[PDB]
Parts: C-alpha cells; structure tokens; sequence
C-alpha cells in the first residue's frame, strides 16, 4: 500500500534510446509492362514505384483513420540516433567493392543490373556508387534508393536525432549547483570520457497542465507519492540519548511518586524512540513534497503544549491545516500564556478568521512573548527559484537557529510570572515542563540547523516545481513524537550520503522525463485528430493511456469528467518539433499516398457523353480522369451523416451529369464486350432502391492486346469512347538515377545513458560537518 | 496445507534411512536465498530493543557464481 508506491516510482526505467536497422519505406519498386499507343503491347517492360501493403480502407474517414494510425507507426519507429554502418551491406556490382545502407537498396540495385530491358547508363552508376568516409570529422556518406518521401523521413530522421557530446564536464554539470558548492561533500571519477561519446538528455520542461489548479484527487496522489519517496531517503538518526536514561533525569526533574513510570505521568507519554525519527521524517519529507499534516494530541498532556511552540517557529502555519493548529494554539494560549497574567482564560470562536495567537499578539504586554507570537503568526514560506526549479525556502533566521533563542526568552518570561489565579500545582507542573526544555536549548538549536540543512539538501534533488497548497488527505503528526524528538537527540549528525541524492534526482528526473514525453504524445494525437476531420473519436482511451504510463494513478476509478478537462487543457500545449514536422510531412503528402493504392478510387464521374479513353501506358486505354473539373461533386460522407438520396436520386433519374467524390473501389475490366454493351453505366442503380452506399463498385476498362477482343481496335478504326469515367491517378515511373542519394552521419559514436555512475562521492566525517553560514551545525554541549 | 504434507511425506520417507546428511542439506540454501530479497521497508536498533523502522529501498545485487552454488546445491 505504501511500499507498493515506491515499488512503482523505483521501477520506472527511463526512456530506453533507440537505434533503428532499416530504412522508413511506403514505396517499392515494380515491373509492370508498356503498352504502346493504340492499344498492343511492347516486348519491353518498365519499374514504377508502387505501394508496399496497400491496405487502405474505403470512405474518407476511414482513411484519415489509416493515416493517424501511420503517423503513430512513424512515431514509434521515429528514432533518437543511428550509425548506417550497422545498415550497411555489400554491392555485388560495384567497381570499388563499395556499399549501400540498407539490404533493400542492394536487391533493386542488383534486380537491375540483371534485367535485359536496362540502359547501360543505370549498370554504368550502379558500379559507381559506392561509400564514403572522412574520419577526420568522423562522417559517413552511404548511397540510397528512396522514393521522395521515404527519403524526406528518413533525412528528417538524421538531421534531427537527439544526441549530445558528452564530456567529462557535463558529469560535473549534470549534479546541482548546491551539492558541487557544499563543502561536506568529496567529488571525483576514475575515467575520462572521449569526444566520440554521446548522451541524451531528459525534457524536464515544468508542469505545462498546472495539476494544481483544480485536480485536488491527483494532486493528492502525485504529493503522496513524493511524500512517501521523500521518506526513503531522510537519514535514520543513527544515534541518540538512551530512552530510560533520560526519562529518570526528567522524573527527578519532576519528582514523582515511584513507579509511575508505568503510568507515565502525562508528561512522559510516547518519548520513546521510533516516534522521533518518525517526526524527523515526516516534517522533512512534508515540506518537501508540500503536503499538509493534521495533528493529533491531548490537552492533558502538557508537554505537547509546550514542544508544539518549537514545532510551530520551526514550521510554517499555512504549512499545517487550520482546525489543528487553531486547536493547539489555543490550548498554549488557554493553559502556558494567558495564566502566566492574570488574563481571562480566553474566548474564541470556532469559525472565526483569526487564529489565537494573532488575537493574543495585541493582547499581552510582554515583549519577548508578543514578538515571538508575531514571528510564529507571520512565518511562512520564500519562494524562490534555483536551478530552474521553484523552491520554498525558510527565513535565513530559522537555518541558522535563533528563534530558539526567542523561545526561550518567551519561556525564561513565564517561568519568572506567578500564576496567580490558579494554585501552586499548577505553575510548578508547567513550569518544570518548560525547563525540561530550557534544559535541551542548545540540542533544540543543533537539530533545527540540522533539519533545515538535510531539507535543503534534499530541496537540491527537485525537477518538478513545488507549490504550496492544502491537500485532501494529510498525514498525522502526534506531539509526543515531537517531545520525543526535541527530547531524545544529542551529538549525532548525519548528512545523506551522496548515492540517496542521487538516487533521488535520478527518481524525480524520470518521473519528470515520464511526465512530459507523455504528454507530448497524448498532445501529438489529440492535435492530428483535430487536423484530420475526426469527429467521431472519443478522445478519452488516448488520456487513460497517458495516465497508465504514469504509474501511480488507478484509472478504473477516475472517471471521464477529470479526463475530458484534462484533455481541455491537453489541447492548447504546442507539440514539439519532432513529431509536429513528421505530421507535416504527412498532410502534404497523404493525398499523394491516397492517389496511389490501386484497391480504392477517389471517385466516378457519370457523365452521358460518349467521350474517349486516355492513352495510358501502364494501361492501354482506360476510362480514367485525373483532375475532376467541370463537373459538380457530392461528396458522399456528407450523405452518409445525413441520408439525404434525394439530390442524388432527382440527378439520376434524370441522367444529369455528376460526378461523386470518396474512396471507392473499383473492379477491372479487360473486355471490350463489356465496352460496347456499356455495363458501367448499369450500376448506380441499386443507389435509388436501397437507398445505401456501400456496395458501389464502378468499372476501369483497361483495354489491351492482352484482353483476348483487341483485334476489333485494330481493324475498325474506332477510338475506344466511353461513358462514366473514373477519377484516378497513374502510377509514376521509376528513374533510378533521381531516386538515388547519398545519406550522411557520424562515424563510430558511443552513447552512455547512465552519467553519475562515473561520479564517485564521499562525506567530510559529520562531526566537522558545517552548513550555509560556514559554521559548525550539532556544536552546543 | 498442501506443501506441508509433501514436506513432510518427502521427510519421512527418507529420513527413514538418511540420518546424517538432511537437515544439514535442506537449510543449507537459506543462507544464499536472504541475499536475494529486496528490501522496502526496514527495522532499526539502537539499545537492546529500540526500534525505528526506515522506509529505505535497497535492492540485491547478488553476483552470478553464487546462483551456481545454489543450483549444485
């Protein structure tokens, strides 16, 4: 339950680099034959690229679906680096024995040089093109066959691969300023790092959602987490005063009855150890993940009035929550203050703006007591931001402890008043308790510079900025483990050993990493559905995806209303460079893809005229057009929302010309019978009776010699004309010499993902342990 | 339980004729499998029974030739 929290935080492995083996491809080359004009058919064949897995659907939406599931494709394939070496294979043509990238270029290369049907020129390059170094740089330029865009991804792909020189400096560089400039730690390495290395570094850019502005249960869950890694790491206090050693110094203090220690007179309740180190831990680890702590304590125990005013200098007050602190400070006020004068007791009011001790500053005319109440009531935090991180920082007066000494002159006052209202007893009961602290004075001061010196050390170690805000849950915070502590403590230092701090900021850095890669993921998506028209989607499995790859939440009880905000705000985040420009190649370049795959057709025109066919060549004739003008479209998505057969039903039972726009199939037919007896014009009306469509399926007459009735054409002097055109494109055709090109990078890099184990770290002995001021921290005796 | 009954059927039925060289094999292990187990969450001593329990993780780093022990083992 809490275990299982820093179970889930310790096992996030950072963003794993990658390293690509082959080349992004869309395109392949293919042998189709030639058809010269009028119809019959060359001995010679002919390359033209075509589509590798054409798989694309029909309807328009359903291929802009096709195109975002291909920019995901493209995105996880999107590398970080690559050596084209690794890539690299033999020619097995080549003059100078050279090579070419991928295995795929080396089998056209080599498909080629074989077929009879090929100039010289292209066998002349291909036994010219070759690899190149120069190592003084070390680069490499390897040759390439790519269709335009594979080639435009694949320069995207090198041009824009994230990597870094890594030196010996940027170790250094990598740990905070505060570390490097405290003087209690020994840095240094046993290696020396090339210029051939690289490294990657984290995106650590802030919290661009701003979780805490109204996602108070995530907040919850993101402070607890760092509230409970935060305890991983507060040092355990090694060593204290025994636990029955002190407590008989404390009964003769109070010179009690004999065995009331089993009784513990109030004062006595919960001293021992496994409290003290719980405070320890719990105020340090709270300041830092800010969360707030409740408190939970008695009023007969008056001890914990009186340790609670040490608690309530050192720490902030917006720190805890209200009821609480309203609730012990006016039991100080009721029972240690006000009966020191003469004062009533008090009377206050639950939901009353002032806290007691604003109300009790301008009160009393004592002077050590009424300014320590003004700098208990105006104690709060400093915001400040160091190293790119916010930090809430302490006073400068509260590191350097002093207000202990404004403490005790609050104390020392009271214990010189007389209580006159109330009996003997009861003075000497409080007074004694307040000497028990009197007495830890000097022990009070040692462990507020302590706190305040591990707090800040550990503040180093933050990536996320950390703000100031009350939280749903809290955690507890019993008095008898901070009388413990202000108690049981003495000549013990301890500094957190460098590898917990490194430990920590390379914790908090992959959280940080985590956060914001996936939020630029769930941004990249939401953004190209918005560009691609869908307006079908439900944009909520993409935000539970996000907050799984975060792994400290429990999406199966979250529900849709924080995911919809969530994703409010997820729109209007700039997506980053990378995957922004790989959706930009996509939208300039998704049409071309979509006028290529020879299953769907971007369209029919009816028009009943007898008009001609085109002398392709991949074809011979073909009933096929390729820039839809004159003709008024209907879009047929449009009709599809909203069924309204009606426009198109009064067009074609009136045979008006139209043309009709989305991705639709096609059927080929290599008869010319089917030419004359026009059965393309026989299938548009199943559109009229049922009134769906779905199952429209025009016609392509491709007319050949290989078509078996050819002979008809060459003997009757007809050109081929025709009705109901189709709108299509042609394949392009493959020049090898324009598709080739020379890809270049970096020769023999190194990529090193871990940087501080190269960094050994070691402690001044923690009696000479010193903090800010350069003065010796645990030195009063 | 069940374990417990094939423990004690695969004792019993040996321990019939092996009286030298089993308990001396069994526990054995356990002195290697305690270096395997990570810690989340501690306890602490300071006098004699004092306690103060640590949320620290410490994972195991338990070399190979040691799994080759307890494989022969």
């Amino acid at each position: 339950p809490k275990e299982s929290i820093l179970k889930k935080l310790e096992d996030i492995k950072p963003e794993q680099v990658k390293k690509q083996t082959k080349l992004f491809r869309i395109f392949e080359p293919r042998q189709l034959p030639v058809y010269r004009a009028n119809g019959e058919k060359e001995l010679r064949n002919r390359w033209y690229w075509k589509l590798k897995r054409d798989t694309l659907p029909d309807g328009d939406y359903d291929v802009r679906e096709y195109f975002l599931n291909l920019y995901d494709q493209v995105l996880t394939e999107m590398p970080d680096y690559l050596l084209l070496k690794d890539m690299a294979v033999e020619n097995k043509n080549s003059r100078d024995a050279g090579k070419v990238v991928d295995s795929e270029t080396a089998a056209i290369c080599d498909a080629i040089f074989q077929d009879e049907e090929t100039e010289g020129v292209v066998r002349r390059f291909i036994a010219e093109m070759r690899q190149r170094v120069q190592a003084d740089r070390n680069v490499v330029n390897y040759p390439s066959i790519l269709h335009p865009i594979d080639h435009a991804f694949n320069e995207y792909f090198l041009q824009h691969q994230l990597v870094e020189p890594l030196n010996n400096d940027i170790i250094f560089n990598y740990i905070p300023e505060r570390i490097r400039n405290d003087v209690n730690y020994i840095l240094n390495m046993d290696r020396n790092l090339p210029s051939t290395a690289r490294y990657i570094r984290p995106n650590l850019l802030q919290d661009r959602l701003n979780l805490h502005d109204n996602f108070e249960s995530l907040w919850d869950t993101i402070t607890t987490s760092n509230y409970i890694l935060a305890r991983s790491v507060v040092p355990d206090l090694k060593e204290l005063v025994s636990t029955e050693a002190q407590i008989q110094k404390m009964s003769q203090d109070l010179q009690l009855e004999a065995l009331t220690i089993q009784s513990e007179t109030q004062f006595l309740t919960g001293i021992n150890s496994q409290a003290a180190n719980d405070c320890f831990k719990t105020l340090i680890a709270a300041m830092l993940s800010q969360r707030t702590m409740s408190l939970d304590f008695v009023t007969t125990n008056y001890m914990s009035l009186i340790s609670g005013m040490w608690l309530l200098t050192v720490v902030p007050n917006d720190m805890f929550i209200r009821e609480s602190l309203v609730a012990c400070q006016l039991a100080i006020i009721n029972t240690i203050i006000y009966p020191a004068f003469g004062m009533q007791r008090m009377h206050y009011r639950n939901g009353d703006p002032q806290t007691p001790f604003q109300i009790a500053e301008q009160q009393i005319q004592n002077f050590q007591v009424a300014n320590w109440l003004h700098f208990v009531n105006n104690n709060q935090f400093r915001q400040v931001v160091i190293d790119g991180v916010l930090n809430q920082v302490l006073n400068d007066n509260i590191r350097n402890g002093h207000v202990v000494n404004q403490l005790m002159e609050a104390l020392m006052q009271l214990s010189r008043q007389q209580f006159p209202t109330m009996p003997v007893d009861y003075k000497r009961s409080i007074q004694r308790g307040i000497l028990l602290l009197s007495n830890r004075l000097g022990q009070l001061v040692d462990l507020t510079r302590l706190l305040a010196y591990n707090y800040e050390t550990l503040m180093a170690c933050i990536t996320m900025n950390m703000q100031h805000v009350q939280t749903l849950t809290t955690e507890k915070l019993q008095l008898t483990s901070v009388t413990s502590l202000c108690m049981l403590i003495g000549n013990a230092t301890v500094i957190p050993s460098p590898q917990t701090l490194f430990h920590y900021y390379n914790v908090n850095v992959n959280f940080h990493s985590n956060y914001n890669e996936r939020i630029n993921d769930a941004v990249a998506i939401i953004t190209a559905a918005n560009r691609l028209n869908l307006y079908q989607k439900k944009m909520k499995s993409i935000v539970e995806d996000f907050l799984k790859r975060l792994q400290i939440f429990d999406i199966s009880r979250v529900p849709d209303d924080q995911m919809y905000r969530l994703r409010d705000r997820l729109r209007l985040l700039p997506v980053e460079i990378r995957r922004l420009d790989i959706f930009n190649l996509i939208l300039m370049n998704m049409e071309q893809i979509e006028r290529a795959s020879d299953k769907i057709a971007q369209g029919v025109i009816i028009a009943y005229r007898d008009m001609q066919l085109e002398r392709d060549e991949m074809y011979g004739y073909v009933n096929i057009a390729r820039n839809l003008d004159g003709f008024q479209q209907i879009n047929l998505e449009e009709l599809m929302r909203t069924g309204d057969y009606a426009q198109i039903t009064n067009m074609l039972l009136n045979n008006q010309p139209v043309a009709l726009v989305g991705a639709l199939p096609f059927i080929t037919d290599s008869s010319v019978i089917s030419l004359v007896a026009k059965l393309d014009a026989t299938v548009f009306a199943q559109i009229v009776k049922l009134r769906k469509v779905d199952t429209l399926k025009p016609i392509l007459y491709k007319i050949n010699s290989d078509s078996n009735d050819f002979y008809l054409v060459a003997n009757y002097d007809w050109v081929p004309t025709s009705t109901t055109k189709v709108y299509k494109q042609i394949p392009q055709q493959f020049d090898f010499r324009a598709s080739m090109h020379m890809l270049t990078s970096n020769l023999t890099f190194t990529v090193y993902s871990d940087l501080l184990a190269f960094v050994s770290a070691d402690t001044v002995e923690p009696i000479n342990a010193v903090a800010f001021d350069n003065m010796r921290i645990m030195n009063e005796l | 339980s069940h374990e417990d009954y094939l423990i004690a059927r695969e004792l019993i039925v040996l321990s019939y004729s092996n009286r030298s060289t089993l308990a001396k094999l069994v526990s054995s292990p356990m002195s290697i499998l305690v270096a395997l187990v990570d810690i989340n969450g501690t306890f602490i001593t300071n006098e004699e029974l004092e306690l103060e329990f640590s949320n620290k993780y410490v994972r195991a780093i338990v070399p190979d030739q040691t799994f080759d022990e307890l494989k022969q083992m």
